[PDB]
């Protein structure tokens, strides 16, 4: 969600300086989202390996 | 007096030319700003162009 990515429902920019700051904010949001999805993918591979072992 | 009148009319045409030097509302030569900053990289670092008032 937006709060899980470090943003808010009201996040925006009203000036060129605020947009220059928002560049780094969105950079952090994309980085944390890709780290979260990477952990979910590793968890899915771990579930698949455990399913093979259980069989 | 004729030479002086021509001189003053050319002086006013300079103001017309300098005031119309705009591209979609922004100008680097009409004196309205001291510099323009264009993007240089994806982090938002700038490529400054110093204004040259005309």
């Amino acid at each position: 969600t937006l709060t899980g990515l470090g943003l808010t429902a009201s996040s925006t920019f009203t000036t060129a300086a605020a947009a220059k700051t928002m560049i780094g904010t969105i950079d952090t949001a994309l980085q944390t989202a890709t780290n979260k999805l990477a952990s979910l993918g590793t968890s899915s591979t771990g579930l698949d390996t455990h399913l093979t072992f259980v069989g | 007096n004729a030479l002086k009148s021509d001189f003053d009319s050319l002086r006013d045409q300079i103001t017309k030319a300098a005031s119309n030097a705009k591209f979609n509302g922004v100008s680097i030569a009409n004196g309205s700003t001291a510099k323009l900053t264009f993007l240089a990289n994806s982090d938002g670092s700038g490529f400054t162009v110093t204004a040259k008032t005309l």
